[PDB]
RNA sequence: ACGGAAGGGCACCACCAGGAGUGGAGCCUGCGGCUUAAUUUGACUCAACACGGGGAAACUCACCAGGUCCAGACACAAUAAGGAUUGACAGAUUGAGAGCUCUUUCUUGAUUUUGUGGGUGGUGGUGCAUGGCCGUUCUUAGUUGGUGGAGUGAUUUGUCUGCUUAAUUGCGAUAACGAACGAGACCUUAACCUACUAAAUAGUGGUGCUAGCAUUUGCUGGUUAUCCACUUCUUAGAGGGACUAUCGGUUUCAAGCCGAUGGAAGUUUGAGGCAAUAACAGGUCUGUGAUGCCCUUAGACGUUCUGGGCCGCACGCGCGCUACACUGACGGAGCCAGCGAGUCUAACCUUGGCCGAGAGGUCUUGGUAAUCUUGUGAAACUCCGUCGUGCUGGGGAUAGAGCAUUGUAAUUAUUGCUCUUCAACGAGGAAUUCCUAGUAAGCGCAAGUCAUCAGCUUGCGUUGAUUACGUCCCUGCCCUUUGUACACACC
């Protein structure tokens, strides 16, 4: 798609760091709740990103579900260059 | 109609077969009778059932009944 | 499928079945990656 | 040393009347089964939400009708407990099923 | 905050729909066969009736992280208030979507269609339940769509008890000539009912009287 | 399985005895037809036609006249940092304050672009490729296994002449005996509890404070807590109650049926919900991010934006609404329901006060609700008047002029109010629908839809009949008997 690298990152950043994104089936929808892009430009970032292995994608009830694979795990240690032994959705909490 | 189903008639006759001293002509005492010494799943059914294990008896008292 | 083969299938799927009850009974007993991200971002920062 | 009559009301809300009538006798005794005052269960009006639509996904058939519905149970209980007992009744008691709700206050 | 009580218990209908969905979509290779949401104090409580719950948690308990994250962000709930747990179901053998789901799963393995279906059938009454019945729809192979049932045991199909001793469900294995559906039917023995009616409501017992061995003229017994 | 053979049945989607009608009329609304840029489309006997919850101003939306966008994943290849590509102010242009495109010339920085492969979306096709769902047969009563009896066998007997029932419901007969699915049981709603457990979100009596009229103590009210009590009425928990009971006619003195008495209740107590095996090329790909295959994919069948269209009108068909009057209309006055719904990150249901003839407006307000709207003071209906049979003051079509509401927008007139205009229609040919008691019919109300719009529907309560309580004549189905060269089963 055409979107400038700010917001690429501003979307693949939060991924590495949630590990998980959700979002509903709206293009425009200006600003999307917690990241700070298009909608329309998360939902075909990741959809690129899933068409390539790395992500695993889930619909039902109008809203995508988005898994960070493990593949993908190395991709984003690439593209956010972020040294291995880095994070994700890869913690226990404190004791939680 | 109000033709009484196999059920009703089969427990009826299973009762009064093996029950005879115990049971009479009266409904309501058959009723409190078909509690104690039967398992049945609802009210109107065990009525449904005692009322007709009841008439069943009234006529023995003149005659036997085939069954 | 047929009926002229019919027996063929309702034993294996017996046999499919008891294989099934294998699995069922050995489950009924059978047998870190420091730094996090919003810390990096705030060590190397 | 605490503890001090607070005047309370619990609202009992759901579509499983056994749950929900269990979870509502069981205070009850667990009010006065240690001595406290209220005027107890009172059950509100059990409201019906009716849906009424047709069958069938399209149009074609004689036009059959069928009515779903889904039943709202409310009682509400009144105590008059202070705090030690309340905190303690609220947290517990608790069941999957049964909406509990605890206001205070005369007004 | 602040909601009507009719809409509240909609409401609540409705979230438990979506979620249900989420699962059985996302937890099919792991016999996914239910949930329930317990409100509770200062949590959400979900807990997932999968068969296989080694897979559910994952490498140092990974996944219910991505899963429960994930039905976080969706219903907007602030970390720490949802929280899933996995808890393996108690006999797959008499619950209905775990069986079609197994059927499904069959079919995709390429069985025979009755090897399959026969299959389960012989399955779940070995779980011990009094009936259970299989029905695939739709089109193998050939071109016009058949439909099979696949029966063994005992069920009863009309009124009260159906809502209570019968578990349905209908699966659609989506093959590479058309559709087909999945339909299973289990029928639990009402003896073992643990809650509710022992019986069927047809079930009449008598008691079996007393071998007397009466006569014996009056006397009394003092004490 | 079928027959344009025979014998039995069953039913107000049959008739009888009637009711209330439709068919005639005005209009409303769907369908055909015509028409058209387009008048999007599915469905055509009961089982297509106030049906797709289909009441379309935009949206919906598919159709038509026009304009943008890629939201063309991903892989290789090409291009290319000396710049692959992106965007634009003004002007021209355009329906448009779309940098669509052009002039001009800044900007952007590897996100794209060109190409092929591969994807993708689509209310594009196929419902005669499918799933699921539904509708139909079915207001029906059928389906099967155990042990036995018959047959080499598929199979049959059980599952049957009769009688009975709403029912393969039973009785009875009996090479069968005894059982299961479906029926029944069950479940939900409406009926009965002065028995039980309670209630300032239900209500009663007493007592205070208090108004009015009588005064002779009284009668009729005010007072979300001024206290005491109570649960009859209301609410919903747990119980109870009915089993066609008692008695009697009837009958194979069997199942049963009829009558009387009692009973809250005696038509399956009334009305529903669920409902076996099987069938259909029933309907739905236009509910689905359900789906195969085909089609299409950048001058798109993707999508969005502007504007029209689904309402277009010689006419055929179907559901409706209002009516033709005096059991009436009109005008004052009486004044009584039940099922419901209702606003959070928001404008929902609206009391009350004022202004306005009205529609409405404006100021405030209670309600996330047995708490407020609401006692929903609804309508038929009841009362006393006016009119007097005259197309009349019945009837209100068509139409003009004004004022308000919803909405970004009301013109092809969304709706509402006022004046005015004042049509057909004088009970409707042949035909045809629906119905057996709190039913028919009359009558309004909530709810769905809904920004606005019900002449529709789903439920509701109000007023409350006439005539059956039967039969096979019509019509439709079922059952045996029987014929078959049919078994893809008379398409
Ligand atoms: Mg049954
Ligand atoms: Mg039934
Ligand atoms: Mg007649
Ligand atoms: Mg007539
Ligand atoms: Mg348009
Ligand atoms: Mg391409
Ligand atoms: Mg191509
Ligand atoms: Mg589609
Ligand atoms: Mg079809
Ligand atoms: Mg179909
Ligand atoms: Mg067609
Ligand atoms: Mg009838
Ligand atoms: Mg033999
Ligand atoms: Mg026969
Ligand atoms: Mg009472
Ligand atoms: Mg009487
Ligand atoms: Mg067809
Ligand atoms: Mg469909
Ligand atoms: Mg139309
Ligand atoms: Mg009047
Ligand atoms: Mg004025
Ligand atoms: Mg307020
Ligand atoms: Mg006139
Ligand atoms: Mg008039
Ligand atoms: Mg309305
Ligand atoms: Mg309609
Ligand atoms: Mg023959």
């Amino acid at each position: 798609m055409l979107m400038p690298k700010e917001d690429r990152n501003k979307i693949h950043q939060y991924l590495f760091q949630e590990g998980v994104v959700v979002a509903k089936k709206d293009f425009n929808q200006a600003k999307h709740e917690e990241i700070d892009t298009k909608n329309l430009y998360v939902i075909k970032a990741l959809q690129s990103l899933t068409s390539k292995g790395y992500v695993k994608t889930q619909f039902s009830w109008q809203y995508y579900y988005y898994t960070l694979t493990e593949e993908g795990v190395e991709y984003l240690r690439e593209y956010l260059n972020l040294p291995e032994h880095i994070v994700p959705a890869t913690y226990i909490q404190e004791r939680n | 109609g109000r033709v009484r189903t196999k059920t009703v008639k089969r427990a009826s006759k299973a009762l009064i077969e093996r029950y005879y001293p115990k049971l009479t002509l009266d409904f309501q005492t058959n009723k409190r009778l078909c509690d104690e010494i039967a398992t049945i799943q609802s009210k109107r059914l065990r009525n449904k059932i005692a009322g007709y294990t009841t008439h069943l008896m009234k006529r023995i008292q003149k005659g036997p009944v085939r069954g | 499928g047929d009926d002229k083969k019919e027996l063929s299938a309702e034993k294996e799927a017996q046999a499919d079945a008891a294989a099934e009850i294998a699995e069922d009974a050995a489950e009924a007993e059978d047998a870190l990656q420091d730094y996090l991200n919003q810390q990096a971002n705030n060590q190397f920062n | 040393q605490q503890q001090q009559i607070i005047k309370i009301r619990i609202t009992l809300t759901s579509t499983k009347v056994k749950q929900l009538e269990n979870v509502s006798s069981n205070i009850v005794k667990n009010a006065e089964q240690h001595n406290l005052v209220k005027k107890g269960p009172v059950r509100l009006p059990t409201k019906v939400l009716k849906i009424s639509t047709r069958k069938t996904p399209n149009g074609e058939g004689s036009k059959t009708w069928e009515t779903y519905e889904m039943r709202i149970h409310k009682r509400y209980i009144d105590l008059e407990a202070p705090v030690q007992i309340v905190k303690r009744i609220t947290q517990i008691t608790i069941e999957p099923g049964v909406d509990v709700e605890v206001v205070v206050a005369s007004n | 905050a602040l909601i009507s009580k009719k809409r509240k218990l909609v409401a609540d209908g409705v979230f438990y729909a979506e979620l249900n969905e989420f699962f059985t979509r996302e937890l099919a290779e792991e016999g996914y066969s239910g949930v329930e949401v317990r409100v509770t104090p200062t949590k959400t409580e979900v807990i997932i009736r999968a068969t296989r719950t080694q897979d559910v948690l994952g490498e140092n308990g990974r996944r219910i992280n991505e899963l429960t994250l994930l039905v976080q962000k969706r219903f907007k709930y602030a970390p720490g208030t949802i929280v899933l747990y996995a808890e393996r179901v108690q006999d797959r053998g008499l619950s209905a979507v775990a069986q079609a789901e197994s059927m499904k799963f069959k079919l995709l393995n390429g069985l025979a269609i009755r090897r399959a279906a026969y299959g389960v059938v012989r399955y779940v009454m070995e779980s011990g339940a009094k009936g259970c019945e299989v029905v695939v729809s739709g089109k193998l192979r050939a071109a016009r769509a058949k439909a099979m049932k696949f029966a063994d045991g005992f069920l009863i199909h009309s009124g009260q008890p159906v809502n209570d001793f019968i578990d349905t469900a209908t699966r659609h294995v989506l093959m590479r000539q058309g559709v087909l559906g999945i339909k299973v039917k289990i029928m639990r023995d009402p003896a073992k009912s643990r809650t509710g009616p022992k019986a069927l409501p047809d079930a009449v017992t008598i008691i079996e009287p007393k071998e007397e061995e009466p006569i014996l003229a009056p006397s009394v017994k003092d004490y």
